[PDB]
Protein backbone atom coordinates (compact mmCIF):
# COMPACT_ATOMS: atom_id res chain seq x y z
CA UNK A 1 0.00 0.00 0.00
CA UNK A 2 3.11 2.50 0.65
CA UNK A 3 4.61 2.27 -3.10
CA UNK A 4 8.28 2.99 -2.86
CA UNK A 5 10.14 5.25 -5.89
CA UNK A 6 12.42 2.50 -6.74
CA UNK A 7 9.61 0.42 -8.36
CA UNK A 8 8.98 4.28 -10.11
CA UNK A 9 12.29 4.45 -11.28
CA UNK A 10 12.27 0.87 -12.33
CA UNK A 11 8.94 0.72 -14.29
CA UNK A 12 10.04 3.83 -16.35
CA UNK A 13 13.22 1.97 -17.52
CA UNK A 14 15.94 3.40 -15.11
CA UNK A 15 17.97 0.56 -13.36
CA UNK A 16 20.90 0.20 -11.29
CA UNK A 17 23.19 -1.98 -12.17
CA UNK A 18 25.59 -4.33 -9.57
CA UNK A 19 29.24 -4.03 -9.00
CA UNK A 20 31.67 -5.70 -10.19
CA UNK A 21 33.83 -6.22 -7.02
CA UNK A 22 31.11 -7.57 -3.72
CA UNK A 23 31.94 -6.10 -0.87
CA UNK A 24 32.96 -9.36 1.08
CA UNK A 25 35.66 -9.15 -1.37
CA UNK A 26 36.64 -5.18 -0.85
CA UNK A 27 37.14 -6.41 2.85
CA UNK A 28 39.54 -9.28 1.52
CA UNK A 29 41.64 -6.89 0.16
CA UNK A 30 42.10 -4.73 3.60
CA UNK A 31 43.02 -7.66 5.09
CA UNK A 32 45.49 -8.32 2.86
CA UNK A 33 46.91 -4.96 2.78
CA UNK A 34 46.33 -4.87 6.89
CA UNK A 35 48.55 -7.97 7.28
CA UNK A 36 51.21 -6.98 4.77
CA UNK A 37 51.51 -4.01 6.57
CA UNK A 38 51.36 -5.51 10.22
CA UNK A 39 53.88 -8.16 9.43
CA UNK A 40 56.29 -7.08 6.82
CA UNK A 41 56.16 -3.06 6.51
CA UNK A 42 57.06 -1.43 3.72
CA UNK A 43 58.56 -4.58 2.59
CA UNK A 44 55.46 -5.74 0.48
CA UNK A 45 55.28 -2.79 -1.59
CA UNK A 46 58.16 -3.32 -3.26
CA UNK A 47 58.83 -6.97 -3.89
CA UNK A 48 58.19 -10.36 -1.77
CA UNK A 49 57.07 -9.61 1.66
CA UNK A 50 59.96 -9.64 4.46
CA UNK A 51 58.77 -10.76 7.85
CA UNK A 52 59.64 -8.30 10.87
CA UNK A 53 58.69 -7.97 14.58
CA UNK A 54 56.52 -5.12 15.19
CA UNK A 55 58.63 -3.26 18.11
CA UNK A 56 61.63 -2.96 15.78
CA UNK A 57 59.57 -2.10 12.34
CA UNK A 58 58.19 0.91 14.91
CA UNK A 59 61.80 2.04 15.65
CA UNK A 60 62.45 2.08 11.26
CA UNK A 61 59.80 4.45 11.33
CA UNK A 62 61.28 6.61 14.16
CA UNK A 63 64.30 7.19 12.44
CA UNK A 64 62.21 8.10 9.26
CA UNK A 65 60.92 11.35 11.29
CA UNK A 66 64.34 11.99 13.23
CA UNK A 67 63.90 10.69 16.19
CA UNK A 68 67.03 7.92 17.89
CA UNK A 69 65.45 4.50 18.05
CA UNK A 70 66.22 4.10 21.68
CA UNK A 71 63.00 6.42 22.56
CA UNK A 72 60.59 3.51 21.75
CA UNK A 73 62.52 0.93 23.20
CA UNK A 74 62.81 2.92 26.23
CA UNK A 75 59.36 4.02 26.01
CA UNK A 76 56.98 1.36 24.39
CA UNK A 77 54.77 0.43 26.70
CA UNK A 78 53.51 3.55 26.86
CA UNK A 79 53.54 4.11 23.17
CA UNK A 80 51.24 1.13 22.90
CA UNK A 81 48.83 2.27 25.56
CA UNK A 82 48.73 5.68 23.68
CA UNK A 83 47.58 3.50 20.37
CA UNK A 84 45.57 1.51 22.23
CA UNK A 85 43.96 4.44 23.77
CA UNK A 86 43.34 6.11 20.25
CA UNK A 87 41.52 3.20 18.50
CA UNK A 88 38.86 2.70 21.47
CA UNK A 89 38.97 6.92 21.02
CA UNK A 90 38.19 6.31 17.03
CA UNK A 91 35.66 3.40 18.29
CA UNK A 92 33.91 5.82 20.60
CA UNK A 93 33.38 8.54 17.98
CA UNK A 94 32.46 6.36 15.09
CA UNK A 95 29.72 4.54 17.83
CA UNK A 96 28.74 8.08 18.90
CA UNK A 97 28.45 10.40 16.24
CA UNK A 98 27.16 9.74 13.01
CA UNK A 99 27.76 13.20 10.86
CA UNK B 1 57.67 5.91 -10.67
CA UNK B 2 57.38 1.65 -10.64
CA UNK B 3 57.14 -0.96 -8.21
CA UNK B 4 60.58 -0.92 -6.36
CA UNK B 5 63.53 1.86 -5.20
CA UNK B 6 63.14 4.28 -8.30
CA UNK B 7 66.84 4.63 -9.43
CA UNK B 8 65.99 6.29 -13.19
CA UNK B 9 63.31 6.93 -15.66
CA UNK B 10 63.97 7.63 -19.43
CA UNK B 11 61.25 9.35 -21.21
CA UNK B 12 60.19 8.47 -24.92
CA UNK B 13 57.65 10.46 -27.30
CA UNK B 14 54.61 8.66 -28.34
CA UNK B 15 51.98 9.42 -30.72
CA UNK B 16 49.21 12.14 -28.19
CA UNK B 17 51.11 11.10 -25.24
CA UNK B 18 54.44 9.91 -23.46
CA UNK B 19 56.05 6.52 -22.47
CA UNK B 20 58.35 6.62 -19.56
CA UNK B 21 60.80 3.33 -18.52
CA UNK B 22 60.83 3.48 -14.93
CA UNK B 23 64.70 1.87 -13.56
CA UNK B 24 63.86 0.47 -10.19
CA UNK B 25 65.51 -1.92 -7.99
CA UNK B 26 63.88 -5.18 -6.59
CA UNK B 27 65.50 -7.86 -3.90
CA UNK B 28 65.79 -11.19 -5.22
CA UNK B 29 66.83 -13.40 -2.78
CA UNK B 30 66.24 -13.75 0.73
CA UNK B 31 67.11 -16.17 4.23
CA UNK B 32 65.93 -16.25 7.17
CA UNK B 33 67.06 -14.92 10.41
CA UNK B 34 67.18 -14.11 14.22
CA UNK B 35 67.37 -10.86 15.19
CA UNK B 36 67.21 -8.59 18.31
CA UNK B 37 66.60 -4.71 19.11
CA UNK B 38 69.74 -4.26 21.11
CA UNK B 39 73.12 -5.87 22.85
CA UNK B 40 73.82 -5.85 26.19
CA UNK B 41 77.80 -5.54 27.33
CA UNK B 42 78.66 -4.69 30.27
CA UNK B 43 76.05 -2.96 31.49
CA UNK B 44 74.96 -0.73 28.65
CA UNK B 45 72.47 -1.05 26.20
CA UNK B 46 74.08 -0.98 22.08
CA UNK B 47 71.91 -0.15 19.26
CA UNK B 48 72.45 0.23 15.42
CA UNK B 49 73.42 3.39 13.47
CA UNK B 50 72.32 2.10 10.56
CA UNK B 51 71.29 -1.49 10.01
CA UNK B 52 70.05 -4.33 12.00
CA UNK B 53 71.36 -6.97 14.35
CA UNK B 54 71.28 -10.42 12.99
CA UNK B 55 72.49 -13.66 14.12
CA UNK B 56 73.99 -16.65 11.99
CA UNK B 57 72.20 -19.18 15.16
CA UNK B 58 75.77 -18.61 16.76
CA UNK B 59 77.03 -15.53 16.49
CA UNK B 60 76.06 -12.07 15.67
CA UNK B 61 76.78 -9.30 13.16
CA UNK B 62 75.21 -6.35 11.83
CA UNK B 63 73.61 -5.56 8.82
CA UNK B 64 72.59 -2.89 6.28
CA UNK B 65 68.35 -3.38 5.97
CA UNK B 66 68.35 -3.95 1.95
CA UNK B 67 71.26 -6.18 1.49
CA UNK B 68 73.25 -8.49 3.24
CA UNK B 69 76.97 -7.79 4.46
CA UNK B 70 77.65 -9.04 7.53
CA UNK B 71 80.33 -7.16 9.64
CA UNK B 72 82.10 -7.60 13.02
CA UNK B 73 80.02 -5.09 16.04
CA UNK B 74 82.22 -2.77 17.54
CA UNK B 75 81.69 0.53 18.62
CA UNK B 76 82.17 2.51 15.66
CA UNK B 77 78.67 1.38 14.42
CA UNK B 78 76.99 1.41 17.42
CA UNK B 79 75.69 3.71 20.13
CA UNK B 80 75.19 3.60 23.90
CA UNK B 81 71.60 4.30 25.18
CA UNK B 82 70.58 3.67 28.79
CA UNK B 83 70.87 0.47 30.72
CA UNK B 84 69.74 -3.58 29.83
CA UNK B 85 66.64 -3.49 31.89
CA UNK B 86 64.46 -1.40 30.04
CA UNK B 87 64.61 -2.83 26.41
CA UNK B 88 62.58 -5.64 25.89
CA UNK B 89 64.42 -8.33 23.59
CA UNK B 90 67.92 -7.59 25.09
CA UNK B 91 70.62 -10.13 24.08
CA UNK B 92 73.90 -10.99 25.77
CA UNK B 93 77.29 -10.48 23.20
CA UNK B 94 80.32 -8.99 23.13
CA UNK B 95 81.14 -5.49 21.55
CA UNK B 96 85.05 -5.24 19.90
CA UNK B 97 87.30 -2.45 21.04
CA UNK B 98 89.56 -1.15 18.17
CA UNK B 99 91.48 0.90 20.82
CA UNK B 100 92.60 -2.35 22.75
CA UNK B 101 94.72 -3.81 20.33
CA UNK B 102 96.22 -0.42 19.04
CA UNK B 103 96.93 0.26 23.13
CA UNK B 104 98.08 -3.34 24.02
CA UNK B 105 100.94 -2.97 21.24
C1 LIG C 1 54.07 11.80 28.36
O1 LIG C 1 52.64 11.87 28.20
C2 LIG C 1 51.94 10.67 28.56
C3 LIG C 1 50.49 10.90 28.23
O2 LIG C 1 50.10 10.17 27.07
C4 LIG C 1 52.19 10.35 30.04
O3 LIG C 1 51.58 9.11 30.35
C5 LIG C 1 50.71 9.22 31.50
O4 LIG C 1 51.45 9.51 32.72
C6 LIG C 1 50.62 9.65 33.88
C7 LIG C 1 51.53 10.02 35.03
O5 LIG C 1 50.80 10.49 36.15
C8 LIG C 1 49.84 8.36 34.13
O6 LIG C 1 48.96 8.55 35.24
C9 LIG C 1 49.04 7.98 32.89
O7 LIG C 1 48.41 6.72 33.09
C10 LIG C 1 49.95 7.91 31.66
N1 LIG C 1 49.17 7.60 30.47
C11 LIG C 1 49.27 6.46 29.77
C12 LIG C 1 50.25 5.44 30.29
O8 LIG C 1 48.59 6.26 28.77
C13 LIG C 1 53.69 10.27 30.32
O9 LIG C 1 53.92 10.11 31.71
C14 LIG C 1 54.41 11.53 29.83
N2 LIG C 1 55.84 11.41 30.03
C15 LIG C 1 56.55 12.09 30.93
C16 LIG C 1 55.79 13.06 31.79
O10 LIG C 1 57.77 11.95 31.04
C1 LIG D 1 78.21 -18.05 11.34
O1 LIG D 1 79.35 -17.30 10.85
C2 LIG D 1 80.46 -17.22 11.76
C3 LIG D 1 81.51 -16.36 11.09
O2 LIG D 1 82.35 -15.74 12.05
C4 LIG D 1 80.96 -18.63 12.09
O3 LIG D 1 81.99 -18.58 13.07
C5 LIG D 1 83.33 -19.12 12.81
O4 LIG D 1 84.19 -17.95 12.88
C6 LIG D 1 85.59 -18.23 12.80
C7 LIG D 1 86.32 -16.93 13.04
O5 LIG D 1 86.37 -16.61 14.42
C8 LIG D 1 85.89 -18.84 11.43
O6 LIG D 1 87.28 -19.12 11.34
C9 LIG D 1 85.09 -20.13 11.28
O7 LIG D 1 85.31 -20.68 9.98
C10 LIG D 1 83.59 -19.89 11.48
N1 LIG D 1 82.88 -21.17 11.45
C11 LIG D 1 82.19 -21.59 10.39
C12 LIG D 1 81.53 -22.93 10.53
O8 LIG D 1 82.10 -20.93 9.36
C13 LIG D 1 79.82 -19.48 12.62
O9 LIG D 1 80.27 -20.82 12.83
C14 LIG D 1 78.65 -19.48 11.65
N2 LIG D 1 77.54 -20.26 12.18
C15 LIG D 1 77.02 -21.32 11.54
C16 LIG D 1 75.88 -22.01 12.23
O10 LIG D 1 77.45 -21.70 10.46
C1 LIG E 1 61.76 -18.97 6.85
O1 LIG E 1 60.97 -19.71 7.81
C2 LIG E 1 59.62 -19.97 7.39
C3 LIG E 1 58.94 -20.68 8.54
O2 LIG E 1 57.93 -21.56 8.08
C4 LIG E 1 59.61 -20.78 6.10
O3 LIG E 1 58.26 -20.96 5.67
C5 LIG E 1 60.41 -20.06 5.02
O4 LIG E 1 60.49 -20.88 3.86
C6 LIG E 1 61.82 -19.73 5.52
N1 LIG E 1 62.61 -19.05 4.50
C7 LIG E 1 62.37 -17.84 3.96
C8 LIG E 1 63.36 -17.40 2.92
O5 LIG E 1 61.42 -17.13 4.28
C1 LIG F 1 72.94 -11.39 30.30
O1 LIG F 1 73.87 -11.30 31.39
C2 LIG F 1 73.30 -10.83 32.62
C3 LIG F 1 74.44 -10.72 33.61
O2 LIG F 1 75.69 -10.99 33.00
C4 LIG F 1 72.20 -11.78 33.08
O3 LIG F 1 71.59 -11.26 34.25
C5 LIG F 1 71.15 -11.94 31.98
O4 LIG F 1 70.19 -12.91 32.36
C6 LIG F 1 71.81 -12.36 30.66
N1 LIG F 1 70.82 -12.43 29.60
C7 LIG F 1 70.22 -13.56 29.23
C8 LIG F 1 69.22 -13.45 28.12
O5 LIG F 1 70.46 -14.63 29.77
Amino acid sequence: AARDLICAQKFNGLTVLPPLLTDEMIAQYTSALLAGTITSGWTFGAGAALQIPFAMQMAYRFNGIGVTQNVLYENQKLIANQFNSAIGKIQDSLSSTAS
Amino acid sequence: CGKGYHLMSFPQSAPHGVVFLHVTYVPAQEKNFTTAPAICHDGKAHFPREGVFVSNGTHWFVTQRNFYEPQIITTDNTFVSGNCDVVIGIVNNTVYDPLQPELDS
